[PDB]
């Protein structure tokens, strides 16, 4: 074993983020020749230099909640799994790709309560099919302040720059202490305004769903690791009982996966380990964990019948690789229940193969056998004519990028303008890179 | 083990992406009317291009040889939106070209009227004088009520030649 080679796809899932860029580019250091400046006026609305970031999909909206949440989780895979990275030799390479998103997030707060949460429109930007290089439309900007506040979208990044002022604090102490400043200034302003009023331009893409005391208690926890703080750790847990409990009971929420919009998952995880108490939190993430692998009290998630965990018809391979990236922090985990952690990695990885090519065929870009061709991407495709169609087959090759994925009976069609199948975006890869450097760790290292 | 460190997405680039296609939209004995379409179908990496030019170069030896020159040549045209056509400009020998300046028109892999903006210019010689097309550089290959690709009628980035080439003989 292992049956895939996990180091070559943890190397192109990395690599995915390179492409989608946006800002000013050293075409001179690029690992690819097919991006080149975008979005160089981003911000200029504003009077503030906003260029940089991730676009967030096939389209080339900054929709920083799911750009900070796969930032965080990028983050979170090189905190657990270092050696992983330096032994693939993709340790660079994924610091490289971290700093790129947490750089702009930095230009997107330039006072201590006021932070830019998105550029583009997403009706306008969707309204047009060609490369970033050449958009034609205006990009306005969006910003919440202390009077029209965003608690989830600035708790996710306090979050992602928390970790990052972890990770880069040997290879970048001062790049580490700025994050970590900003980290500090902005869970102030998310966590003393309590109010998404003021987040509004991303209506219809990235909602809040769950509300922000998650954002808030991931922040805060990343917060107490980063600097070692207990009220830090207070602070976490003070919102436990806001979380949110499985309808009509007082059981916390376990029937749904760590995602951009709710991130309590990975918190009881990261609570478990710091209390090591036998307590409240250790009980939420096994109960979680055991719905999603061999059943919790009778119940348990949707599987297709070639193995897939199927949570939802929108990225199920994303939710599925990201709860197996915690199924492997789990299993890590000194104190944990053993027989539980045998039980989860053996789930972390039939998903993880289920991604790259268990069922016959891979679905990751440009990895693996049959991989599909056609995602819904507009860069990659490259058409110069405004449309989905010309050319028929794209012009690049999306390396690395986890698609939607399959139906619940496994079907699945490799077909530009089929959004459950071959949607592709920043929040798909995130977990799943941490998945792979995992399986790496324990297949690839010898 | 650890995966190839030779993996890139530096790719082949599979076709030309910038360039003009040309073809004969009038023509008579003492002169030549070209259409001629620019083209910038970027993608490696997509590009906007708002500085391309080109250059059609034909030769006078006829012209000269009746006892006329240069200067009684005429370059016209009743279509040239955002773009500036020059008089004859002389290369080598009895090489002469007209070119054709689109700077300051945005020309990008957009959509159907951003990648391709299109140019007709006339070259005439006063009547009664033979113009002969056929011994002209960049007529090579033209067709009257089509347009093609043609290498013979080199594009220009900012005045640095980025498609085609320049007639060197017999000197190259
Ligand atoms: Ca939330
Ligand atoms: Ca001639
Ligand atoms: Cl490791
Ligand atoms: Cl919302
Ligand atoms: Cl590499």
């Amino acid at each position: 074993t292992g049956a895939f080679n996990y180091g070559e796809a943890l190397q192109k899932a990395i690599f995915f983020y390179e492409c989608q860029r946006s800002g000013k580019l050293d075409s001179s250091t690029l690992r690819l020749n097919w991006r080149g400046d975008s979005g160089l006026d981003d911000g200029k609305d504003a009077g503030i230099d906003l260029t940089g970031g991730w676009y967030d999909a096939g389209d080339h909206v900054k929709f920083n909640l799911p750009m900070s949440y796969s930032a965080a989780m990028l983050g979170w895979a090189v905190y657990e799994y270092e050696d992983a990275f330096k032994q693939s030799g993709q340790y660079n390479h994924i610091l490289n790709n971290i700093k790129w998103a947490c750089d702009y997030f930095i230009k997107c707060h330039p006072e201590k309560d006021v932070y830019y949460y998105q550029v583009g429109d997403g009706h306008a930007d969707h309204a047009w099919w060609g490369p970033a290089e050449v958009m034609p439309m205006e990009r306005p900007s969006y910003k919440v302040d202390r009077s029209s506040p965003g608690s989830t979208v600035v708790a996710e990044t306090s979050a992602a720059l928390a970790i990052a002022s972890i990770i880069f604090k040997k290879v970048d102490g001062e790049y580490s202490k700025e994050c970590l400043k900003h980290a500090k200034e902005l869970f102030e302003f998310a966590d003393t305004t309590k109010s998404d009023d003021g987040y509004t331009a991303a209506n219809g893409f990235y909602n809040s769903w769950s509300g922000f005391y998650d954002e808030l208690s991931w922040a805060a926890v990343w917060l107490y690791l980063a600097t070692n703080d207990s009220s830090y750790l207070d602070k976490a847990e003070s919102y436990s009982d806001k979380w949110g409990y499985e309808p009509q009971t007082n059981i916390p929420k376990y029937k749904w996966a760590q995602c951009w919009d709710d991130v309590t998952y990975g918190t009881y995880l990261l609570l478990a380990r710091i209390k090591n108490d036998n307590g409240k939190y250790k009980e939420a993430i096994e109960r979680h964990l055991d719905w999603w692998t061999t059943g919790y009290n009778g119940e348990r998630i949707t599987y297709t019948p070639k193995g897939l965990a199927w949570l939802d018809q929108w990225g199920s391979l994303r939710y599925a690789t990201t709860t197996a990236f915690l199924a492997c922090v789990y299993s890590d985990w000194e104190n944990g229940d053993k027989e539980k952690a045998k039980t989860y990695l053996e789930f972390a990885r039939s998903q993880a193969d289920y991604a790259l090519g268990s069922t016959g065929r891979s679905f990751v870009v440009g990895f693996g056998e049959n991989p599909p061709k056609r995602p819904h991407h507009r860069t990659a495709h490259g058409s110069w004519a405004d449309s989905q169609m010309e050319p028929p087959e794209h012009r690049h090759v999306l390396y690395g990028a986890l698609v939607g994925g399959p139906d619940s009976t496994d079907n699945y069609t490799d077909d530009i303008s089929n959004y459950t199948c071959n949607e592709v975006a920043c929040d798909y890869n995130a977990g799943f890179v941490g998945l792979l450097a995992k399986m790496y760790k324990l297949y690839g290292e010898l | 083990g650890s995966p190839d460190p030779k993996f890139n997405g530096i790719e082949e680039v599979p076709e030309d992406e910038i360039f003009v296609e040309a073809g004969v939209n009038a023509s008579g004995n003492n002169f030549i009317e070209i259409k001629a379409i620019v083209n910038n179908k970027s993608g490696w990496p997509a590009r906007v291009c708002e500085n391309l030019s080109f250059r059609y170069f034909i030769n006078i030896e006829e012209i000269v040889n009746a006892g006329k020159s240069a200067s009684d040549l005429q370059v016209s045209s009743s279509y040239n939106q955002g773009a500036k056509l020059s008089d004859v400009k002389h290369y080598k020998d009895n090489i002469y070209y007209v070119e054709v300046d689109l700077s300051g028109t945005k020309i990008y892999p957009g959509g159907q009227s951003a990648y391709k903006k299109e140019v007709q210019f006339r070259i005439s010689a006063p009547e009664g004088t033979v113009f002969n097309p056929e011994n002209d550089y960049s007529y090579q290959g033209l067709s009257a009520g089509t347009v093609v690709k043609s290498e013979y009628i080199p594009v220009y980035d900012a005045g640095v030649l980025v498609f085609g080439r320049e007639p060197l003989e017999h000197h190259h």
